[PDB]
């Protein structure tokens, strides 16, 4: 809501793999 | 998703594609 | 896995009231969607990501909610807003939808026009006999039909088919068809079509005898 | 203008297979996901799965994972969904949906719908039976026909006000519906009131005049 | 308040490795991302990469993949840029940029590294005077050449700062792993060589402080 | 990956004039990911205009941004002295973010002729083993200038080092020094050393020379 990261900037494929469980 | 701004539910769409059946977390 | 329980399933409102629906989830949901579907049309997006309004939709629609409870609110009810409204979560996969909230427009109560019809001779010669009982133009949609054969009630062979709310008088119509064979139809004499409605404490009865 | 075009209505037999297309236009087909949905009864929506047209990687729901295959065509900018082992429980209307636009996107896009009907029945013409007992309400019985739908008119369309054609019902693997009409008592039986039904699947055009009984 | 403080200037030899820092303050460092932009000497701006402060996964541009790494420190709320095997083309100013409301908002300081044959050499100062048979006009121009010093900078004053006007100290130019700077002064003909004119150069890196007197001929 | 082509790279304007620069991309760019940065010599770049037309907190209202798709522009209503800097345009889309070439905004003034001054290498440098010939070009406008080093009539290009100064804060004039560095052996092989300066203020190039045949 008050904070976002991959929305302001652009996350690559490797940065999305770091959000996985 | 190739170099795009993932805002809101768009973040959930890509994390389901990248992580696949492994699950993910984004909030908080 | 998340179960979306919409409440109420059916609700009425006159063109001018303030409509408020609710969609609850089994677990915590971050982003919630809202769709509007009319019979014969694709669902139109109304609210995406819990509170963001879509394009083309009038500003009278508003979405709210957080965590496990959500809601869709219409400021001023309009005539074109009569449809079914669904809720859909996009927080966790797989994507799940709600049960749906059918929104009908409110009008004055009306008594159903009960009309029973004996099976035609062209159908009897073919080897069957179906008794059709019409219930045209009534309000609300809640109604009951009981088939009584020679005083005894029967439930097997009864087929019901309701129509959508009319676009002009906003009245409902339902047809109850009791399908019997020629032998079973000729074994009795009195056939009664009972109709129980809220508009009258006495059920409207229409009968006929094969004299 | 983003438009999603699907295939026409499909009628197949149980146990067979079928593939459904969804043509896209007005946007970069490779960028946005393509979701597939199933509309069974008028108040249910089940998410089948998604697919990324860039690499063709799909994501299936565990309920439909066994009997659904999502393919894609980058050249024709078209998404496809093939269903195997179709039963009567799979007879529904299927939709293909595109996600909303990125950032300033406040509009998604849905297809026109693909009506799917799994039934082993054959084409059967409808049997018409007249229904006769201030305002005298009549009727017209349409029983035993396949497949849907069928149009019903009164007096070739001149009798339009005060009619109620009811939806069909699955009666012994066949469809059956009734149509009512309310005309003044001075019109019937003083004038001719005829119900006209038409089954385009069997080229059946049968008219039945309503006469009083004794 | 929002403030981004970078590490001091760095002095490295070709092939070495430098690791600069960028400390954030006035906001939640882990909630907003951090970017890095390089600027060649007097040239345009070139993007390097950015770090996911919520996680730590970094990315880099095509021209910076390999020899460029990006780390973090959640305890100190700072980011780090490390360059491996420094080349002569790596001599530039490296900026760290935040990203609270928009991409690369609220920058901070800027660390400039110099990749060269490090040798703290004192400056060679040579006086510049017109020729012995040069024409004399109303205003006579004197100079003072500073050649072969490393690293930057050098402070050039004329007559202990009393000569302020007519001074034109040009920026240094790095060539052959050495800096070269020149400075000129314009004085009336009635003041030189009647009055002594000296150019005072200072190189605090080598602790060198010279006083060169401009003698005619 | 999309290339931001700023035009003009250098431009001058007097006080009160309407300055307008342009930035052009190779593909379509969304207005939400187009920005403008103002950088002054000796200072870090600052966000001047974000999201095409939104001014930052601190920018004067005389600045205004516009544009859509592939063409954008930054316009200054009344040019002021503090608006002299370099302006970069920024993007964010299908690839790592790209910057513009930069537009160096300078203050306009009357043209001035450079004060040419050639200097022979000092005797203190010759004994050390080198000989550099310095030629000053002080106070001229515009910054465009040409310097040719002629040794005994023949032009030489190797060993020439040029250093321009920023636009002055008082007279708004530029200054540059050209230094030709030779060794003691190469310097003693010739006699006449001329520093030719070609400028817009005169069709005849200003020449300053010296000869080793003296006393």
């Amino acid at each position: 809501g008050i904070v976002e990261q991959c929305c302001t900037s652009i996350c690559s494929l490797y940065q999305l793999e770091n959000y996985c469980n | 998703f190739v170099n795009q701004h993932l805002c809101g539910s768009h973040l959930v769409e890509a994390l389901y594609l990248v992580c696949g059946e492994r699950g993910f977390f984004y909030t908080p | 896995q998340i179960v979306l329980t919409q409440s109420p399933a059916i609700m009425s409102a006159s063109p001018g009231e303030k409509v408020t629906m609710t969609c609850s989830a089994s677990s915590s949901v971050n982003y919630m969607y809202w769709y509007q579907q009319k019979p014969g049309s694709s669902p139109r997006l109304l609210i995406y990501d819990t509170s963001n309004l879509a394009s083309g939709v009038p500003v009278r629609f508003s979405g709210s909610g957080s965590g496990t409870s959500f809601s869709l609110t219409i400021s001023r009810m309009e005539a074109e807003d009569a449809a079914t409204y669904f809720c859909q979560q996009w927080s966790s996969y797989p994507l799940t939808f709600g049960a749906g909230t059918n929104l009908e427009l409110k009008r004055a109560d009306a008594a159903p026009t009960v009309s029973i019809f004996p099976p035609s001779s062209e159908q009897l010669t073919s080897g069957g006999a179906s008794v059709v009982c019409f219930l045209n133009n009534f309000y609300p949609k809640d109604i009951n039909v009981k088939w009584k054969i020679d005083g005894s009630e029967r439930q097997n062979g009864v087929l019901n088919s309701w129509t959508d709310q009319d676009s002009k008088d906003s009245t409902y119509s339902m047809s109850s068809t009791l399908t019997l064979t020629k032998d079973e139809y000729e074994r009795h004499n009195s056939y009664t079509c009972e109709a129980t409605h809220k508009t009258s404490t006495s059920p409207i009865v229409k009968s006929f005898n094969r004299n | 203008e983003v438009r999603l075009q699907q295939s026409g209505p499909e009628l197949v037999k149980p146990g067979a297979s079928l593939k459904i297309s969804c043509k896209a236009s007005g946007y970069t087909f490779t960028d946005y996901n393509i979701h597939w949905l199933r509309q069974s009864h008028s108040k249910s929506l089940e998410w089948i799965g998604s697919i990324y047209p860039y690499n063709g990687r799909p994501g299936y729901n565990q309920k439909f994972k066994n009997k659904t295959t999502l393919t894609v065509d980058n050249s024709s900018s078209t998404a496809y969904m093939e269903l195997r082992g179709l039963t009567s429980d799979d007879s529904a209307v299927y939709f293909c949906a595109r996600s909303r636009s990125y950032y300033n996107g406040s509009r998604d896009y849905w297809g026109q719908g693909t009506s799917l009907t799994v039934s082993s029945a054959k084409t059967t013409p409808p049997s018409v039976y007249p229904l006769a007992p201030s305002m005298v309400t009549l009727g017209c019985l349409v029983k035993g026909y396949f497949p849907e739908p069928v149009t019903v008119t009164w007096n070739s369309g001149s009798l339009s006000s005060g009619v109620h054609t009811f939806p069909a019902v699955l009666q012994s693997d066949l469809y059956t519906l009734s149509s009512s009409v309310t005309v003044p008592s001075s019109t019937w039986p003083s004038e001719t009131v005829t119900c006209n039904v038409a089954h385009p699947a069997s080229s059946t055009k049968v008219d039945k005049k309503i006469v009083p009984r004794d």
